[PDB]
């Protein structure tokens, strides 16, 4: 990771760099008088061609669903195909990926998340592979005007894209996947191969339609560059220059390739062309066709939220929802807006209305502040995506501010309004904010600050760029005049240069967190009270003292966990009130970020994966839970499977097996421990130890032949009474085979008549097993396993398997 | 402790002409932006002209574009607006406005007491 964000900030700056030479001959009055040049109908043509890539898109999802074989409905489809590729076209991984937001959608609509992670794997490669092979074809079409726009030889650019045509339908058609077809299709259009592992790739129809609206796409793309432009080249050298552009930003992992697509374009088109045309054929091209994309899924998406999930008297905690991912994008933007309205001049006429009416050392005093509060705002956009309530205060003050300070500036109608729609609307969403943490301790990954590097660089190039008129002195930053514009932009580049360098070293600076101990007996007691009020017997596992404990610090609330490797694998759902759950998983989840250790949980209850989710966990099954219902239980109605289990009954009750129960602690320990010892003739994590204290917690229950000790099993109980568990079982050897089933109808029917509703078989795992637990015809629900950013799991499985033992 | 005074000392124009000085004491009057305003009875406040720096960028009001001409004396003195032809609406007082000096601290807007100027 440092080293991916240090190339990639090279790669922006060196884009940077190129960018700034290549628009050395323009002035901004020149930019500014090619801007207003673009004819309506040009912008109206722009807007369509938009729609029509969008469109296209939505095929783009609709096969990409029919590939994975999810069915959706088309309005559900519709909207997750707009909202994902208009999030993921805007910013890269940076805020919200594609793969997170229709994670969050189709999840939701009850989808499991293998097929989401296929189908976000298909899309990628399918523009991945589509690119090459459009590039060639474009080549091969018009190299007569290639080998000119791109300054080499027409023979070297045939061959090559020739040679990348050969090779692609050799082996990425036949030679590499017909020579290995594979026995049978899963979903309707798949071609599972052979290798390594098997491998999930579409027919030649689903390829083929997959390639057309590829195609369409890219054409609907270079046709809104192509008619935003007055004078262009052929359509299919600029078709390859911009398909050859889109590739080079991808893959530079840079939000949207904005540094290197433009360095493209401007240094493949610049002497056929006209540069200020150029420029402003590229500047509203991304405005069009990426910023106001964003603009609109993110309004959709909060129309989502507003509508589904607030007209609808939910009363619940409001998590894994929309507001807090795209509130934090939204306030990004805030924030990069106002740094960029910073290094611009004001406009002239109303500067000068404005310097009629307004000390003119108060502007200059609002200049610098606004300036700071964007770059403030623009780092505290990382507190917002992690839903903290002081985070939300403090950003929309500080987007009130910028606003005031906006309209005391340069008059701006523009700032102060965008800020003040942010700021309301933000304002509107205050319940999806509710963790009371500290800003101060809020873990920073390097991409954010990798983005904000990024951001304040863009700024003090817009400054350099737009204020070239200013020769440069040493008396520029003492200088402070009304129509002085250019030290203006440098004393807000240079303090918000010194603000974000101060808050990086004392990020960078704080002190490590102390390393994981193991509980003292104060905070075992601590558990065990929590355990007991709460209604989980599955967390009394803590009490055997080899897993740390994270208390929440409100009342009531604990987290078991170990850490193998570089992994903090936890047990079961954090064990406490549903209010206080998703507080710890975050609490969780900034611990782990901390300690640069992967968050990952185990056998989680189905209830809880909003809050896996939107920590930014991915759901995984792998086992199944037996619950036998205590409800009715009855005694009389039989079946095929209740009858052997009454003859059970009947004959350990004729044999002498009778089974007697214990309070906790006072229960003979020596024949308990010959019998774990006959029984094992040691592990954790799932089970426990035998340890006197361990045991003393719980009551045992201990089932006698002929008089002696032979089998017994540890019992959970909770002060609520709703649900009882069976925490571990040893029987002797030389019991027979009644022992076992005899002990869990005896646990079974006392637990009823106690008047417990439900009881607890244990969990069992997905692919010999479960033909004894299913004897006793429970309800079953799936457990999950949760892996961060759907990493491999393979990893994660065999650390948990490890540490088992 | 920055003071501005004015005299202009006008009764009646009637198409005459007549000047106005603004004494200025804390700020040197060489790189402070300074200027003129009006404050018609009953009216709202409207401004008349303005000096820049240097005396060299002045910019008139609308109504007032070639009729006066105000000029900075340069040092650390006064600066002269100066009446002009019969203007009805000019039956006001006239404020002296400074907004910029040479100090970097200085945030607050400095007027004058004002003259009653009528025709």
């Amino acid at each position: 990771q440092p080293i991916g964000l240090v190339f990639t900030l090279l790669l922006f700056g060196l884009a940077l760099v190129a960018c700034y030479h290549l628009l050395r001959e323009i002035d901004p009055g020149a930019l500014h008088d090619a801007i207003a040049d673009v004819p309506r109908p040009a912008l109206l043509g722009a807007l369509s061609a938009t729609a029509l890539g969008f469109v296209i898109l939505l095929g783009y999802e609709w096969s990409a669903s029919r590939f994975a074989g999810v069915t959706l409905p088309m309005r559900s489809l519709a909207t997750g195909g707009f909202s994902a590729f208009a999030i993921g076209n805007a910013v890269g991984l940076s805020l919200l990926s594609g793969g997170s937001v229709r994670y969050r959608l189709y999840s939701r609509h009850g989808i499991g998340a293998a097929e989401i992670a296929r189908m976000t794997l298909f899309a990628s490669l399918s523009l991945g592979c589509a690119l090459p092979v459009l590039a060639a074809l474009a080549a091969l079409c018009d190299l007569d005007d290639a080998a000119s726009a791109l300054h080499l030889p027409r023979a070297l650019v045939a061959v090559i894209a020739i040679a990348v045509l050969s090779l692609a339908v050799g082996l990425v058609a036949f030679l590499a996947r017909h020579r290995l077809p594979g026995e049978r299709p899963s979903p309707d259009s798949l071609l599972v191969r052979l290798g390594r592992r098997s491998l999930r790739l579409p027919g030649l129809r689903l390829s083929l339609l997959q390639l057309l609206i590829t195609a369409l796409d890219v054409a609907a793309a270079a046709t809104v560059l192509y008619l935003l432009l007055p004078e262009t080249p052929p359509f299919a050298a600029f078709l390859l220059v911009y398909l050859l552009a889109l590739a080079a930003g991808v893959l530079s992992h840079v939000p949207g390739g904005v540094g290197v697509f433009e360095a493209v374009l401007l240094a493949a088109f610049a002497g056929q062309l006209g540069a200020a045309p150029l420029a402003a054929a590229l500047l509203l091209y991304r405005l069009i066709y990426v910023v106001l994309p964003l603009l609109l899924a993110c309004l959709l998406l909060l129309f989502l939220e507003a509508r589904r999930l607030w007209v609808t008297r939910q009363a619940i905690r409001v998590a894994s929802g929309f507001a807090a991912p795209i509130l934090a994008i939204l306030v990004f933007l805030s924030g990069v807006v106002l740094l960029f309205s910073g290094a611009t001049p004001a406009i002239d006429t109303r500067l000068e209305h404005l310097g009629f009416l307004i000390p003119h050392r108060l502007i200059d005093a609002s200049h610098l502040v606004a300036s700071l509060i964007g770059v403030l705002c623009l780092l505290l956009a990382q507190g917002l995506r992690r839903r903290l309530s002081a985070a939300w205060a403090l950003t929309l003050v500080l987007l009130l501010v910028g606003a005031l300070l906006s309209l005391l500036k340069g008059f701006d109608w523009e700032e102060a309004s965008l800020l003040s729609l942010t700021a309301a609307l933000l304002a509107m969403f205050r319940r999806s904010f509710y963790r009371p943490s500290r800003l101060m301790e809020v873990p920073f990954s390097p991409l954010y600050v990798g983005a904000s590097i990024c951001v304040v660089g863009a700024s003090v190039w817009l400054l350099l760029f737009a204020n070239q008129d200013v020769h440069y002195s040493n008396q520029l930053w003492w200088q402070f005049a009304l129509d002085a514009d250019a030290p203006r932009a440098l004393r807000a580049a240079l303090g918000s240069c010194l603000l974000l360098l101060a808050l990086a070293l004392g990020w960078l600076l704080r002190a490590a967190p102390p390393a994981i101990r193991e509980p003292n007996a104060e905070e075992l007691q601590r558990a065990a009270r929590i355990i007991r009020h709460s209604d989980q017997p599955d967390g009394g596992l803590a009490l055997t003292g080899d897993k740390a404990l994270l208390f929440h610090e409100s009342d009531d609330a604990f987290l078991m966990y170990a850490r193998r490797g570089r992994s903090m694998i936890a047990l079961y759902d954090p064990i406490g009130p549903a209010m206080q759950r998703a507080e710890l998983i975050w609490q969780f989840r900034d611990l782990c970020d901390l300690h640069h250790a992967r968050p990952v949980f185990y056998q989680v209850r189905a209830e809880n994966l909003p809050f896996y989710m939107d920590i930014g966990l991915t759901a995984l099954k792998l086992g199944e839970e037996a619950r036998v219902d205590l409800l009715r239980f009855d005694l009389e109605n039989k079946g095929k499977e209740m009858k052997d289990l009454r003859y059970t009954w009947n004959r350990g009750q004729r044999d002498g097996l009778a089974l007697e129960f214990h309070e906790p602690g006072q229960a003979p320990l020596d024949e308990l421990k010959a019998i774990s010892d006959a029984w094992l003739g040691e592990k954790g994590f799932s089970l426990g130890r035998f340890t006197p204290a361990y045991l003393n917690f719980f009551r045992i229950a201990i089932v006698r032949h002929q008089g002696k000790p032979v089998a017994f099993a540890n019992l959970l109980e909770t002060d609520s009474r709703e649900l009882a568990s069976l925490d571990l079982m040893r029987v002797h050897p030389d019991a027979p085979k009644l022992t076992m089933e005899f002990l869990m109808l005896g646990l079974i029917l006392h637990y009823k008549a106690q008047g417990h509703a439900r009881f607890s078989l244990g969990m069992v795992p997905l692919a010999g097993l479960r033909r004894f637990k299913d004897k006793f015809q429970p309800d079953w629900e799936p457990r999950y396993l949760a892996v961060p950013a759907g990493l491999d799991p393979l990893v994660a499985l065999a650390d948990t398997a490890a540490l088992i033992a | 402790g920055v003071q501005l005074v004015e005299s202009g000392g006008g009764l009646v124009q009637a198409g005459g002409s007549l000047r106005l000085s603004c004494a200025a004491s804390g700020f040197p009057v060489s790189s402070a932006w300074m200027a003129w305003y009006r404050q018609a009875p009953g009216k709202e406040r409207e401004w008349v002209a303005a000096i820049f720096s240097a005396g060299q960028k002045t910019r008139y009001a609308d109504s007032v574009k070639g009729r006066f001409t105000i000029s900075r004396d340069n040092a650390k003195n006064t600066v002269y607006l100066q009446m002009n032809s019969l203007k009805p609406e000019d039956t006001a007082v006239y404020y002296c406005n400074v907004k910029d000096t040479g100090h970097w601290w200085d945030i607050y807007d400095y007027w004058g007491q004002g003259t009653q100027v009528t025709v």
